[PDB]
C-alpha cells in the first residue's frame, strides 16, 4: 500500500569538510503519491574509481531507483562517467551544478542521463542572438575534437542559414589537442583568421593553451572579441587570467537559486516521474541497485520511465528534457569578464527570448571607412553649374562646390539634392568635381572616355548625372537603380520606317541627336543607316540642338526622354511637344556609377527608394522636373 | 641507475599473458637497460565493464602503467567490450593500444583520444573495394548498410574515397539491425541500374540480408557481391550466395603476434620518448588524481609516428585516427559453397593468386555489371492533360484533330478531389508525353510517371530545399523531370537543363471584347482598380524577386495572387481579374481556345522550356543530343502543329 521510494544523493567539494549535509529533503509537496527515501552522502575529491566504486558502494542491497550527482569541480570528465554507470545500471541519474552539468557527448539511447546544463544547440543560440543584438555580422569559429563538435558546427549551420541578414563565417577550425603540439600548429592556423568575432569551443583547460597561444598570436586584443559556451566558464569560481579581458560567455546562475534548490528540482524531477509512471501503470518503479551482478529483472522494463522522465512539472517550473538528456530550456544568463577576475553579469535569457543589459560600446570611424570624391557633368535638367557671387566668395544655399580642372563652380540640382538626401541617409562625406574630358563617357575605338574614366582611373568612385544606363557600363561598372522614368524620344513642332530612310519621302526630312551619347552609340549599334545619315545633323549642344528645331532649318529632334519632357513643360512658347505619349522606346533610367562587385553598393539601393518611400521623388519632380507647358493637359 | 616503467594490458588468457611478459622482457633485453627498463603488468577479462574499469583504475594505474593494450575476451559480449578502458584510460590520456578490436566506433578521435590500433577497423576494408572497383572498372555500385555508427562509417569512408573521383553515388541504401525482413529494400535496389553490390553488416543481420536476397534471385549472375569479414563468418556463411567475393583480416584472430609487435613498438616509441625532457611519470593510483597526465599525448603522438616497418604482423603505420594503415587482408570466395583464397591483399596494392576467379552462379570468368526512370510532372494545359481511368480500364482512344489516336500513360498525383488529398492514380496524356515516348524509342530507357504532390513546379523556401518537382529531382523522388518549365540561372546551378524543346516568352492576357508593352505604362501605374494577377511562387515571381531593376513593380503583382493556372485564366474569363500575366507557351493556346481573351505584347523575359535533370547524370547528354535531333526533321513543330488547335481566334481590332 504505502509506496515509498528509494533515492540517493551526492555532493563534492562545496569548499566544506563537514559539507551542509542534509539540508534538504524535508517534505514538500508530499501529495505526490511516492514519498521518497533519501540516503545522502559527500566526497571530496573525483576520481573514476572513487565514484564508481562509492556509487555501487550506495548500490549493494539498497536498490536506490535514483540519483543526483553535484559537485564543486570544474571537470568536464565527470558527467560522462556518471553516465557510463547508468549505461551499466539503468538507474536514471541527473546532475545540478559544475561538471556534471556540463556538456557531454550524446547520450546512447539506452542510457539514462540528464543535466541542468543547458544544450549546445541551445547555447548555440544564445551565442548568435548575443553577436545579433551587437549587429556583429561577420565572424568564424575556433573549435576542438571534444564531443558536440559538428553538433556545435550543424547547430551554428542551421541558425545561420535561416536569418536574412548577410552574416558571414569565415573560417572554421578543428584541432586535436591529441597529438600535442611542438608545432604550435594552433599558433600557425589561428594566426590565419582576421575575423572580428571569434566562437570557441573546448574543454575548460584547453582553453587556457588556446587562449596562451592567441594571446602570442595578437588574436585577444583591440577590437576583436571572444565568445564562449557553458564549459569553458565552468563553475566560473576559478579564472586563470590567461584568458583575455572581455571574453563574454554564458552560464547558469548561482543567485537565483542556490545549489540545494536545484538539488530539490533534481528530487522533485525524480518523484514527479516516480507518481507519473506510477498513475500510468500503478507500478513501484523501484529496483535492485547492485551493479557487479547482471541489472534486476524488470528493470529493462524501465525504458518507459526515460519516456516519461523527458518532460516534468513542478512549482509552476518546467523541467522539460530534450532527447539529448539536456534540460529544454533552463535559465540562462549572459556574463562577461569584468575588468580584473571579475565574472559579472551583462544579460539574461530565457526560453524563446533574450534581454540584456547595456546600451552601446559594449566594452578611423567603427562602423564604416574611407572617403569618396565624385564627378558630374551639367546638364539642363539634371545638374545646374552656376557662378557663384564674387562678393559672397562662396556657394549659396542648397548649391554644392564642384572644381573643374582647366576655378570652382556652384553645382545645383536634381543629382545635387538626390545626392544630397542619400549621403544625409547613409551618412558619408564626398568630394565633388566637373568632368573635363569627353563628358558623359565615350568609346573611341579601344578606350573608355568620360566619368567612366575618371571611375575606372579610380579618380572617381562613383559618377552621378544625367548619365543613361546601357548593357557596357552596367558590364564595366554596377549601376544604381533608376530613379526617374526616361530615355531616347522625340521632340517637334505641329517603327513607321520613315525614320529608316529619309529618301523614301521625296523632300529631304531632317533629324539629329547630340554625339557622343548613349542615344547615338546605341542607334549604331542597332541602326546604321540612320546613324550614318544623322552624323550631318548633329548637333554641338542640347540649347544649340534647339536652336536648329526652333527657328527652323530642322524638323525633329531627339534626345534623352527626361530631358525632352522638362523642356516640352518649359519653353519660351509652348511651341515644343513630345512624341505621341512620349512613351518612349528603350525604356531606362538615371543610374549611378559604382568600381564594381566591391563597393557599399546595396546599401545605396535602399536609400534611394526610401527617397520614393517617403514621397520626397514626387515634391521635387514637381519642384525641379515640372514644366508650365502642358498646360491644356 | 635502472627504472622500472610499467606497462599493462588486459588479455584473454594467463598463457597470453605469459606471451604478453615474455615480449615484454624481449624488449628490455634488446635495448638499453641501462637507462631504462620496461615492466609488465596484465588482467584477464574481466565478466562486466564495471568489473574491469575497477581493474584498471586499482590493478594496473596503481602500478602507473605509461600504456595499456586490450584484446577481445574468448565470449565477446554484445561488442567492443573494450568500451571501457578507452574511456578509463582517456580520462588521464593514457595510450591504449587494442589488438583484437576491428569495431569502427573507435576510429573517432572525438569519443575515443586515446585509442590506437594494430589492426584496421571494418570501414577501411572499403580501401580494398574502391581498389577492387578500380580494378574491374565498375564505378557503379550500391552499398548496403546497417544503421550504426558502423554502417555509416564504411559509407563515408567509400564516400570519401570516391570524392577524390567525381562523388559517385550511385545509390546508398540504410536498413535498421535486427530487422528480419528486408525485402521492400531490395525490391527499391532492383529498379537501379548498377548491378554490383556491397554490404556491411552484422552475422545475424547478413542472414537476413542473403536470405532476403535469395528471394528475389539478386544472388544471381550480372550480380555481384563485395563484403565484409564479418559477413562471410557464423551463420552468415550457412546462407552466403555462391560466387560472393568476401574479406578476411590477417592475423586477425591472433591476439600474440599482436602483442609481440604492439609491445615492439611500445618499447620504440618510449625509447624515442625519453630521448625528450621535461617528461613526467603518469598517475599513481587513480585514488586523488583529478588532473590528467601531460605527457600522454605527447607519448601518442610518437608512438602514432613509430615507424619500425619489421613486425610479426606485417608494416605498422598509423593514420590520423591512430588507426593502422597498410594492413594486409586476404580475398575469399565461396566456390562450392567453401571458402577459397582467390588472392589476396597486402599494401595498397592487390595481388591475385593463381586460383581462378569466382562470380555467383556460373562463370568461368565474368566480370558483369552496370533501367527505369521514375517522371514528374505539373497539371499544365497545353503540355499536360489529366483524366482518371475509367474504373480500373486505361485510356480513351480519343483522336488528335489530324486523324491520329490520342497517346496516354499512367501518373500519380495530386487529387483535390477527395476533402483529403490522396497521390491518386490517374491518366495524363501529353505533347511531353508523346516528346518522352519519342525519346523512350529512340532511348534505351523505359518510364514511369507520377506528377508531383505539390502544385507548384518548385521555388527555394522555409535548411529545406526548394518546395516543388524540382525538389523531388534533388531528392531523387524522380531522376528526370518531364514538364513545361522554363529555364533560369537561378536554378541552372543546381541542376542540368536540356536543350530546349520550345522557346517562349512572358505576356499577358486580357479580353479583347470591347497593354502597349512588357513595360506598360498602366502597370507602371497600378491601380487598385486595374488589377494584374499572377501566381504566388510561380517562376515570374522568382523573376520579380531576384531582378533588383524591376524589384519595386513586384509589389503590385504580388497582391491578389492565384493558385494555379486554371483559376487565373478563369478570373480575367470571369473578369474578376482585368489582367493575367504568364509565360506564352501555356497562354497562347489558351488564346486559341477561347478568343474571348487574347494575348498582347511582345514576350519578354524570353526563354525556353526544358527537361530538367541532375548535373551528375550523362542521360541528359543523350536527351539534349536527342531534342536537336527531333527539332532538326520538324517533329516539334508538328506536335506543337497538334497540340496547338489554332482554329479560332484572329487580331481582333
Amino acid at each position: 500500500k504505502h509506496p515509498n521510494m528509494d533515492i540517493a544523493v551526492i555532493l563534492v567539494g562545496t569548499t566544506e569538510e563537514v559539507a551542509i549535509k542534509d539540508v534538504h529533503e524535508k517534505d514538500d509537496f508530499h501529495h505526490l503519491p511516492v514519498t521518497p527515501r533519501v540516503e545522502l552522502v559527500t566526497m571530496q575529491e573525483s576520481d573514476p574509481k572513487s565514484i564508481i566504486t562509492r556509487i555501487c558502494d550506495l548500490m549493494s542491497d539498497k536498490k536506490v531507483q535514483g540519483v543526483v550527482f553535484g559537485d564543486d569541480t570544474d571537470q568536464e570528465a565527470i558527467a560522462q562517467i556518471l553516465d557510463f554507470i547508468s549505461v551499466q545500471t539503468l538507474t536514471p541519474i541527473l546532475g545540478i551544478h559544475g561538471g556534471s552539468s556540463m556538456i557531454m557527448a550524446d547520450k546512447e539511447e539506452a542510457s539514462m542521463f540528464f543535466q541542468f546544463g543547458p544544450s549546445i544547440e541551445q547555447q548555440a543560440s544564445v551565442m548568435l542572438n548575443i553577436m545579433e543584438e551587437y549587429d556583429w555580422y561577420i565572424f568564424s569559429i575556433v573549435t576542438t575534437y571534444f564531443p558536440g563538435y559538428q553538433d556545435f558546427e550543424n547547430k551554428v549551420r542551421s541558425t545561420i542559414e535561416n536569418s536574412f541578414v548577410g552574416w558571414e563565417l569565415e573560417e572554421v577550425i578543428h584541432l586535436d589537442m591529441s597529438l600535442d603540439d611542438i608545432d604550435s600548429k594552433i599558433q600557425n592556423q589561428l594566426k590565419k583568421l582576421q575575423s572580428p568575432v571569434i566562437l570557441l569551443y573546448c574543454t575548460k583547460e584547453e582553453a587556457t593553451y588556446i587562449f596562451e597561444v592567441a594571446h602570442s598570436v595578437g588574436l585577444t586584443g583591440y577590437g576583436f572579441t571572444w565568445i564562449v559556451p557553458s564549459l569553458v566558464a565552468g563553475d566560473t569560481d576559478t579564472v586563470p587570467d590567461e584568458f583575455p579581458t572581455g571574453l563574454i560567455s554564458v552560464s547558469y546562475d548561482e543567485w537565483d537559486y542556490d545549489l540545494p534548490a536545484r538539488v530539490r528540482d533534481g528530487i522533485a524531477i525524480i518523484t514527479t516521474a516516480a507518481s507519473t509512471m506510477l498513475s500510468e501503470h500503478n507500478s513501484i518503479p523501484q529496483s535492485k541497485s547492485s551493479c557487479n551482478n547482471i541489472q534486476e529483472s524488470r528493470v529493462y522494463e524501465a525504458h518507459m520511465l526515460k519516456r516519461y522522465l523527458i518532460n516534468v512539472t513542478f512549482e509552476g517550473r518546467d523541467l522539460s528534457f530534450s532527447e539529448d538528456g539536456y534540460q529544454m530550456h533552463p535559465k540562462l544568463v549572459i556574463i562577461l569578464l569584468n575588468q580584473e577576475r571579475k565574472w559579472e553579469r551583462v544579460g539574461k535569457y530565457k526560453d524563446r527570448s533574450l534581454k540584456m543589459w547595456p546600451v552601446f560600446d559594449l566594452y578611423s570611424e567603427e562602423h564604416k571607412d574611407e572617403h569618396l570624391s565624385i564627378v558630374t557633368l551639367e546638364e539642363a535638367p539634371f545638374v545646374i553649374v552656376e557662378d557663384v557671387d564674387p562678393l559672397s566668395g562662396t556657394c549659396m544655399r542648397n548649391t554644392v562646390p564642384c572644381r573643374k580642372q582647366i576655378i570652382k563652380r556652384c553645382c545645383k540640382g536634381f543629382c545635387i539634392d538626390i545626392l544630397k538626401k542619400i549621403a544625409k541617409t547613409v551618412k558619408f562625406t564626398y568630394d565633388l568635381y566637373l568632368v573635363t574630358n569627353g563628358k558623359h563617357g565615350k568609346k573611341i575605338n579601344g578606350v573608355w572616355n568620360g566619368m567612366i574614366g575618371e571611375v575606372v582611373t579610380k579618380r572617381a568612385y562613383m559618377a552621378v548625372g544625367s548619365l543613361t544606363i546601357n548593357e557596357e557600363r552596367s558590364e564595366v561598372v554596377d549601376f544604381s537603380v533608376p530613379f526617374i522614368e526616361t530615355g531616347i524620344s522625340v521632340m517637334v513642332s505641329r517603327s513607321d520606317k520613315k525614320f529608316q530612310r529619309p529618301n523614301d519621302f521625296s523632300p529631304a526630312f531632317r533629324f539629329g541627336t547630340v554625339p557622343n551619347g548613349s542615344t547615338e552609340r546605341n542607334i549604331r549599334n542597332n541602326y546604321l543607316e540612320m546613324h550614318s545619315y544623322m552624323v550631318k545633323f548633329n548637333q554641338r549642344s542640347v540649347q544649340d540642338a534647339l536652336l536648329s528645331l526652333k527657328s527652323g532649318k530642322l524638323d525633329a529632334f531627339i534626345y534623352d526622354a527626361a530631358v525632352l519632357n522638362y523642356m516640352a513643360g518649359r519653353d519660351e512658347g509652348c511651341k515644343l511637344v513630345t512624341i505621341g505619349s512620349g512613351k518612349v522606346f528603350a525604356t531606362t533610367g538615371y543610374g549611378i556609377a559604382i568600381q564594381k562587385d566591391s563597393g557599399w553598393k546595396r546599401q545605396v539601393d535602399l536609400a534611394i527608394l526610401q527617397l520614393f518611400g517617403d514621397g520626397e521623388m514626387e515634391e521635387l519632380e514637381a519642384l525641379w522636373l515640372t514644366g508650365i507647358c502642358h498646360n491644356e493637359k | 641507475d635502472p627504472k622500472i616503467v610499467n606497462i599493462g594490458a588486459v588479455l584473454s588468457t594467463k598463457k597470453h599473458e605469459q606471451i604478453f611478459r615474455e615480449a615484454v622482457n624481449q624488449a628490455n633485453f634488446f635495448h638499453f637497460t641501462r637507462k631504462i627498463q620496461l615492466n609488465a603488468t596484465s588482467v584477464t577479462h574481466r565478466p562486466n565493464a564495471i568489473q574491469m574499469a575497477l581493474s584498471v583504475c586499482e590493478d594496473l594505474i596503481s602500478s602507473q602503467v605509461y600504456a595499456i593494450l586490450v584484446s577481445h575476451p574468448p565470449a565477446p559480449t554484445d561488442h567492443l567490450t573494450p568500451t571501457p578502458i578507452s574511456y578509463t584510460a582517456g580520462f588521464y590520456r593514457i595510450p591504449v593500444i587494442g589488438l583484437t578490436t576491428r569495431m569502427s566506433i573507435y576510429s573517432d578521435k572525438s569519443i575515443h583520444l586515446s585509442f590506437l590500433r594494430t589492426v584496421p577497423p571494418y570501414s577501411h576494408q572499403a580501401l580494398v573495394w574502391f581498389e577492387m572497383m578500380r580494378l574491374f572498372n565498375w564505378n557503379h555500385v550500391i552499398l548496403i548498410v546497417s544503421d550504426d555508427h558502423e554502417g555509416r562509417a564504411a559509407q563515408k569512408k567509400l564516400e570519401t574515397l570516391l570524392e577524390e573521383k567525381e562523388s559517385k553515388a550511385d545509390k546508398v541504401l540504410q536498413f535498421e539491425p535486427g530487422t528480419k525482413n528486408l525485402t521492400a529494400l531490395l525490391l527499391e535496389a532492383k529498379e537501379l541500374e548498377a548491378r554490383v553490390i556491397i554490404l556491411s553488416a552484422s552475422e545475424d543481420d547478413a542472414t537476413a540480408v542473403y536470405k532476403s536476397a535469395a528471394m528475389l534471385d539478386m544472388t544471381g549472375a550480372g550480380y555481384v557481391w563485395l563484403v565484409g569479414e564479418r559477413e562471410i563468418s557464423g551463420s552468415a556463411l550457412r546462407y552466403a550466395p555462391d560466387g560472393i567475393i568476401g574479406l578476411q583480416l590477417i592475423n586477425g584472430k591472433n591476439e600474440s603476434a599482436h602483442i609481440s609487435d604492439a609491445v615492439a613498438v611500445v618499447a620504440q616509441a618510449i625509447h624515442e620518448l625519453f630521448e625528450m625532457e621535461q617528461i613526467t611519470d603518469p598517475p599513481r593510483g587513480c585514488v586523488g588524481n583529478t588532473n590528467i597526465w601531460k605527457t600522454g599525448p605527447l607519448f601518442k603522438r610518437v608512438l602514432m609516428s613509430s615507424k619500425y616497418p619489421d613486425g610479426v604482423t606485417g608494416r605498422i603505420e598509423f593514420n590520423e585516427d591512430g588507426d593502422r594503415k597498410f594492413a594486409q587482408y586476404s580475398i575469399m570466395n565461396l566456390q562450392n559453397r567453401k571458402l577459397v583464397q582467390v588472392g589476396i591483399f597486402d599494401g595498397s596494392y592487390i595481388i591475385q593468386n593463381d586460383r581462378k576467379i569466382i562470380w555467383p552462379g556460373g562463370e568461368t570468368e565474368r566480370p558483369q555489371g552496370y533501367t527505369r526512370l521514375k517522371i514528374v510532372t505539373i497539371h499544365q494545359e497545353p503540355f499536360v492533360y489529366v483524366r482518371p481511368t475509367t474504373s480500373d480500364g486505361t485510356c480513351r482512344e480519343e483522336y488528335t484533330i489530324n486523324g491520329d489516336p490520342i497517346k496516354k500513360v499512367i501518373c500519380n498525383g495530386p487529387d483535390e478531389t477527395i476533402p483529403g488529398r490522396p497521390t491518386v492514380p490517374q491518366c495524363c496524356y501529353g505533347f511531353c508525353v508523346d516528346l518522352l515516348i519519342k525519346l523512350a524509342r529512340e532511348m534505351d530507357f523505359t518510364y514511369e510517371v507520377h506528377l508531383v504532390a505539390d502544385g507548384k513546379f518548385g521555388t527555394q523556401e522555409r535548411a529545406a530545399a526548394w518546395n516543388g518537382m524540382m525538389g523531388e529531382l534533388l531528392s531523387g523522388q524522380a531522376d528526370m523531370i518531364v514538364a513545361p518549365l522554363t529555364i533560369n540561372n537561378e536554378r541552372a546551378q543546381y541542376i542540368e537543363f536540356s536543350k530546349p524543346f520550345k522557346y517562349q516568352g512572358l505576356t499577358i492576357l486580357v479580353k479583347k471584347e470591347i497593354i502597349t508593352g512588357i513595360n506598360d505604362p498602366r502597370l507602371r501605374n497600378p491601380s487598385d482598380k486595374f488589377i494584374y494577377a499572377t501566381v504566388k511562387q510561380s517562376s515570374v515571381d522568382i523573376y520579380f524577386r531576384r531582378q533588383v531593376e524591376l524589384s519595386t513593380m513586384y509589389r503590385h503583382m504580388e497582391k491578389h495572387n492565384y493558385e494555379s493556372a486554371a483559376e487565373a485564366i478563369q478570373a480575367v474569363r470571369d473578369n474578376k481579374l482585368h489582367a493575367f500575366i504568364w509565360d506564352s507557351a501555356v497562354l497562347e493556346f489558351e488564346a486559341s481556345q477561347k478568343c474571348d481573351l487574347v494575348t498582347t505584347g511582345e514576350l519578354f523575359f524570353r526563354s525556353g522550356f526544358g527537361i530538367g535533370m541532375r548535373k551528375d547524370s550523362p542521360w541528359k547528354q543523350e536527351v539534349s543530343l536527342n531534342i536537336l535531333k527531333s527539332h532538326e526533321n520538324g517533329f516539334m513543330e508538328e506536335l506543337d502543329k497538334t497540340w496547338v488547335r489554332y482554329q479560332e481566334c484572329d487580331s481582333r481590332s
